[PDB]
RNA sequence: GGCAUGCUUGAGGUUCUAACUCUGGUCCGUAAUCCGGAUCGAGGACAGUGUAUGGUGGGCAGUUUGACUGGGGCGGUCUCCUCCUAAAGAGUAACGGAGGAGUACGAAGGUGCGCUCAGACCGGUCGGAAAUCGGUCGCAGAGUAUAAAGGCAAAAGCGCGCUUGACUGCGAGACAGACACGUCGAGCAGGUACGAAAGUAGGUCUUAGUGAUCCGGUGGUUCUGUAUGGAAGGGCCAUCG
RNA sequence: AUCGCUGUGAAGAUGCAGUGUAUCCGCGGCUAGACGGAAAGACCCCGUGAACCUUUACUGUAGCUUUGCACUGGACUUUG
RNA sequence: AUUAAAAACACAGCACUCUGCAAACACGAAAGUGGACGUAUAGGGUGUGACGCCUGCCCGGUGCCGGAAGGUUAAUUGAUG
RNA sequence: AACCCACUCCCGUUGAAAAGGUAGGGGAUGACUUGUGGAUCGGAGUGAAAGGCUAAUCAAGCUCGGAGAUAGCUGGUUCUC
RNA sequence: AAUGGGUCAGCGACUUAUAUUCAGUGGCAAGCUUAACCGUAUAGGGUAGGCGUAGCGAAAGCGAGUCUUAAUAGGGCGUU
């Protein structure tokens, strides 16, 4: 479980902050969150931390 | 400080700020203050005539506390909503 | 083999005994699964805290099928 | 000034009014562990309570 | 492809003498095995020394080398969770008695709808006590991601369809508590899941699964920004080691 | 104004309790006790004491050594 | 010196190893001086300890000695982004 | 034998003596003993080596300074209700 | 039967400076107070500076409010 970053799909740069088993789930997750700075739900599609 | 070798509380939370080189010479004079000033005015070099505010101040706001007494002009000296309401309701008035 | 090891001891029990009045947020069970469950006004939390969601005084009435000890709350 | 106030004590405890403010510890480093309730509550700036109240103000020179 | 050469530079070798070196000869200062000066010789841009730099370096140096402990040493143990000890509220010690944890999970979360497990029985043409089922009796003994305890029919167990509430801002009020920490949470606002609708949903049946500050890294930012406009650096917010 | 015993007791008593013995004071001897005198125990423990020795503890340093740049030049040849 | 005179140290003899002279080496921030007005049969270090018979096996570790030249590698250079 | 040493016993231990005496003992032409003068000194000398010695002091002399080092330790802390 | 003291007489241990906090006690009072220094000098002068009359915020700033916040909502701190 090493963690990732979901970033949001609309033009803001917040992320929410979670894990991920890498060698069972490898494909990156499109899950709809809350984003606050447009303050409607749009999808999260990210990795890569760094 | 010294809690017997835990961690005391002055370096077990973080340290929060900075502090503003902007507001060294800042400086704030109640409506209490500004019938004391002499000849019907209120500048920075007047508010320093009386001991009302230090030398090497520059910037004054004058605040709502109290009531204003006399007609003073204000000039080159920021002043908040209640203070400034409170100025031209006295009297006084507001140039720069 | 070796032996030591307990833990810290959670704190359980009943809080707010059964003729006390309560305010509309206060715990009444710290409680490790339902011993008590949530009657009339009360609550049941996540760790299975019972906390009153009404004022009033506790009831700690035994009713109903599978003999179970509820905890309400009679606005009184 | 003939007394030094100690300086990590200063930069940790702002003097109000209300008394002397100061952050709260864990909000650094790790934070996917905590939920985001316990992340939203050391956010803030506190109070210093009673029993740390005598000591910091001592080491903030002011006893 | 490159013909040729100079206008250059960088590493080797050989040679030269003029830097430099000589704890070589001979004069002279001088009546001096010092030291200079002159000259002859020999080495020679090496040696050597200054500064920078890698290596070696107990030759030397300043230190460190934990606590508990039926004295000390050895072994063991240090944080966290569950039961007993624990005296029917909490709490409660021992190098007392027993076990565990340093995680898993994008569904093992949410919701709507649906459904009960396990066991004897008796059934012989590969399994024969046993698999697949048809359940008569049944009568929670099953299961719960994981230790133990405590809980589970509105099942918290099990299956399926949709799906992200494993939301943001908070937060009345309590529990715990020396402090730092910690625990639960109605409600309100903004947006969403499911559901026809009341409603449920701020993760998981519950309690372990962890780590302060200071340093650094990364993304924002309304703030600051040492004459001024910017930057640099700092601050706050989110996050990593 | 300084006995014995048996107990008791910070646990081995001249001093406490009970009870026996015992006129007052030397001198010569002997050392069983006064947990006798001498030295703020050397053994043991402890001190976030010290000293000095060791090394493959940590961090360094003298010395030794490598190269760069100076002091340091010309001339050829091989060569990028 | 003042609780240990010994089986301890030394020793002749032995072997290893260094050192070509402005020697290795030592004391000296250096100049210098000892080694030595000596010169490998000399001089330093080390171990063993007259004599007699002898002094076996192992070069992995660590040191010391030599060897190519491949990887690594410092200051200094300062291409490029 | 002198001289130099110090193996043994006994004494002495508040000594005649802060290391001796009496009986015995070892060397006594040498790697001997000794006078006088000189040299080496404090992470520093010298050592036929014992941590020996360096002014009765030695696993780092003595003295003066830093200095009233430091001591979570020990001891003590003075009239009255 | 743990330590310490043979005895006497002298001596021998909470001081001082500078910053500060609290109490008590005074002076002035929305103000109080001076430091160096001047002074025919414990006077008088000197109010530079310090603290108080406003807070909140990390800050810009805004101010009887302010901060957080999408929020005139909640909440923190503050206000005869």
């Amino acid at each position: 479980r090493e963690l990732i970053r979901l970033v949001s799909s609309a033009g803001t740069g917040h992320f929410y902050t979670t894990d991920k088993n890498k060698r069972t789930k490898p494909e990156k997750i499109e899950i709809k969150k809350y984003d606050p700075v447009v303050r409607q739900h749009v999808i999260y599609k990210e990795a890569k931390i760094k | 400080g010294f809690e017997g070798g835990q961690q005391p509380l002055h370096r077990r939370l973080p340290k929060f700020g900075f502090v503003s080189l902007k507001a060294m010479d800042r400086a704030e004079v109640r409506t209490s203050e500004l019938a004391k000033v002499e000849g019907d005015v209120v500048s920075l070099q007047t508010l320093k005539d009386a001991n009302l505010i230090n030398q090497h101040v520059q910037r004054v706001k004058v605040m709502l506390s109290g009531e204003v007494g006399r007609a003073v002009t204000l000039k080159g000296i920021a002043a908040t909503k209640g203070a400034r309401a409170a100025i031209e309701a006295a009297g006084g008035k507001f140039e720069d | 083999t070796r032996n030591g090891r307990d833990s810290e001891s959670k704190r359980l029990g009943v809080k707010l005994f059964g003729g006390q009045a309560v305010k509309a947020g206060n715990i009444l069970v710290r409680l490790r699964g339902t011993k008590f469950h949530a009657g009339y006004g009360v609550g049941l939390g996540k760790d299975h805290t019972l906390f009153a969601k009404v004022d009033g005084v506790v009831k700690f009435e035994t009713k109903g099928a599978f003999g179970r000890k509820y905890v309400s709350i009679v606005a009184a | 000034p003939k007394m030094k106030t100690k300086s990590g004590a200063a930069k940790r405890f702002k003097k109000t009014a209300g008394g002397l403010k100061h952050k709260h510890a864990f909000k650094s480093h790790i934070l996917t562990k905590m939920t985001t309730k316990r992340k939203r509550q050391l956010r803030g700036t506190s109070m210093l309570n009673k029993s740390d109240v005598a000591r910091v103000e001592r080491s903030l020179r002011l006893r």
